[PDB]
């Protein structure tokens, strides 16, 4: 129920699957349950499930991502455009349809 | 007629060629019920030389008007007039010239308008001069009506970049004509130039006609029964074998004697050989229960004979080291072609008819294999 | 012309060279008498073993004819129905509706029929019970 333990929680899982990262099963779960929670009211939720999916994510996570561009708490904000960077440093392709998100937070 | 002729050659100003639509329809108008089949009338061929080639019933006349613009604009209004006449007869006046034979002293300058006029009303959406140009090789020369088609498409695609795309939406509009191309560029797909090597646009055009066409081909072969070696022209759109042979050995042939479009073409040739072979035997699956006659079988006509034989010339000098693969591929295409033709069960013989042509095919295991 | 074995020779180079000469794969996949039959075990169940809009209708067609001849191939309606199962989630994934796809791709009366065996000789309970439903839900007076 909590928020601090939801969150340390959430930092738990994203250490299980970054040590895991060949296992892919694992992933898909974390990344589902990382999308369950994502819409928690706690700021700090929705920055690890965001973190869950940059560094776990197959490779419509970006679509998943480019929707908290607009949320209202400038750090979640943050934790999403660095979600997306670290999915593009993992090798994924963005689309193009981020610039202009992007372009609106500048 | 030379008078209707210069009676409606004045007011080029598109004026001429509208007189002259009407007068020949209501000359042709009982022709258009008698018999509408892609013939020339003598009656409307001066008119037609005169109001599109600039030149009248004589050979050495004046031309109509100054021509050039006003020649273009009399060939636009003949077009209109033409689409929009709902009669195959002022459209086969017209344009039946071209090709077939009128024994007239201006017929070549008639032949020129003829093929012109043709050409736009294909492109004009003439729906029934298009239909009627596939029974056009039915009973006329089948090699000028060939070379004019060939002469079309080039035009439409070698000369116009990117309207190739509107000749194949033609096509598929006008499956007659589509299905009677076939034979024009099976003709121009001889391997002997660097043209008759199909291009990315043509190998679209190929595609529509095996998407679309091969209805066609299955309409005309319902229509009248599947004869073996046809008077001067079938137009049945089934130069499949010799087609194939073609495409397969193009990087054979054509390196014998340009050469580098088609040897650099190797993997375009062999998937435009695989989608034309796919073709033929999906239409002969479809012509399979239905009465397609027997006799014939396999649709060669002697054509698989020719192709063999021009196979077999390239077979002994440089092939068998730099492109025996490519004669292979093209003897064994021949080979699979005429067995999945027998297995229509057109051709009922195993291997009597094997044994009367494909017998003196060159040497391949595939081939030779499929034979036996 | 006759020699079946000679047939089924070719039908086996044209499948060594399947990958790349397509043309021969249609050629001895639809070639008539001789060992067309034989021949249409590998040959034609590639084409209806394909992914693409081959298996829509091939496998619908002639798929059955083999089954007909030799019903021995339970495997793609077993396949069909373990996946119908896990199919109910990830459809925003694109690798589960793939997967659906390609199991679900045959026609419904056509997987049915093909499973029937299967249902007939479901040993297992959990087997034999949703064998029962889909009959049931299939035809509800069956």
């Amino acid at each position: 129920k909590s928020h601090q333990v939801l969150a340390q929680l959430l930092d738990t899982l994203l250490a299980i699957g970054t040590k895991l990262p060949e296992n892919q099963a694992i992933q898909m779960r974390l990344v589902d349950v990382a999308c369950k929670h994502l819409t928690d009211t706690s700021h700090g939720v929705r920055n690890k499930c965001l973190q869950l999916l940059g560094n776990l994510g197959s490779l419509d996570v970006q679509k998943i991502i480019g929707d908290y561009f607009s949320d209202q708490d400038p750090r979640v904000r943050t934790a999403a455009i660095k979600a997306m960077l670290q999915l593009h440093e993992r090798g994924l392709k963005l689309h193009q349809t981020i610039y202009n998100q992007a372009c609106k937070l500048l | 007629m030379s008078d209707i002729r210069h009676s409606l050659l004045r007011r080029d100003a598109l004026s001429a060629a509208k007189e002259v639509l009407y007068h020949l329809d209501i000359y042709f108008s009982s022709q258009l019920q008698s018999a509408p089949l892609p013939i020339v009338d003598k009656g409307p061929v001066e008119l037609l030389e005169e109001f599109v080639f600039q030149v009248p019933k004589e050979r050495s006349a004046q031309p109509k008007r100054l021509n050039s613009l006003q020649e273009l604009q009399l060939l636009e209004i003949m077009c209109n007039y033409f689409q929009e006449q709902t009669k195959d007869s002022v459209r086969q006046i017209i344009f039946s010239s071209l090709f077939s034979p009128q024994g007239n002293k201006a017929d070549d300058s008639r032949m020129s308008l003829l093929g012109k006029l043709v050409s736009m009303a294909v492109a004009v959406c003439r729906i029934p001069v298009l239909e009627c140009a596939a029974s056009w090789l039915q009973r006329t020369p089948v090699v000028y009506c060939v070379r004019l088609a060939k002469a079309l498409v080039d035009d439409y695609c070698c000369l116009v970049p990117g309207s190739i795309q509107t000749l194949k939406q033609i096509f598929s509009a006008s499956p007659r004509f589509c299905c009677q191309f076939i034979t024009s560029v099976t003709a121009l797909y001889d391997l002997s130039s660097d043209d008759l090597i199909p291009p990315m646009d043509l190998l679209e055009m190929i595609v529509t006609w095996i998407f679309e066409d091969p209805r066609l081909i299955l309409i005309t072969f319902l229509n009248t029964p599947i004869a073996a070696n046809l008077p001067i022209g079938f137009l049945e759109l089934t130069p499949l074998v010799g087609l194939i042979r073609w495409c397969v050995k193009a990087p054979l042939a054509y390196k014998r004697k340009g050469v580098g479009m088609d040897r650099d073409s190797h993997l375009l040739y062999s998937k435009l050989h695989l989608s034309v072979l796919q073709v033929l035997m999906t239409l002969q699956l479809h012509l399979t229960e239905k009465n397609l006659y027997g006799r014939l079988g396999l649709i060669l006509f002697d054509h698989m004979v020719p192709l063999v034989e021009e196979i077999n010339r390239l077979a002994d000098e440089l092939n068998p080291l730099n492109a025996s693969q490519e004669i292979e591929l093209s003897l064994d295409r021949l080979a699979q072609a005429l067995q999945v033709a027998m297995a229509s069960g057109a051709l009922l013989c195993t291997r009597d008819d094997l044994r009367t042509l494909c017998s003196r095919l060159p040497h391949n295991n595939l081939l030779q294999l499929v034979i036996s | 012309m006759s020699a079946q074995g000679d047939c089924e020779f070719l039908v086996q180079r044209a499948r060594e060279l399947v990958p790349q000469d397509l043309w021969a794969a249609k050629a001895w996949l639809i070639t008539a008498r001789s060992l067309y039959p034989a021949d249409f075990n590998i040959q034609y169940e590639m084409y209806t073993i394909e992914r693409n809009a081959e298996r829509t209708a091939t496998a619908g067609r002639l798929l059955y004819d083999m089954f007909v001849n030799f019903p021995d191939q339970p495997v793609v309606w077993r396949e069909i129905s373990i996946i119908t199962s896990a199919l109910r989630n990830d459809s925003q994934d694109k690798q589960t509706q793939f997967l659906r796809s390609l199991f679900e791709t045959l026609p419904g009366r056509v997987q049915c029929e093909m499973l029937l065996k299967v249902t007939e000789q479901c040993f297992n309970t959990l087997e034999r019970s949703e064998m029962l439903l889909l009959l049931l839900r299939r035809f509800p007076e069956t």
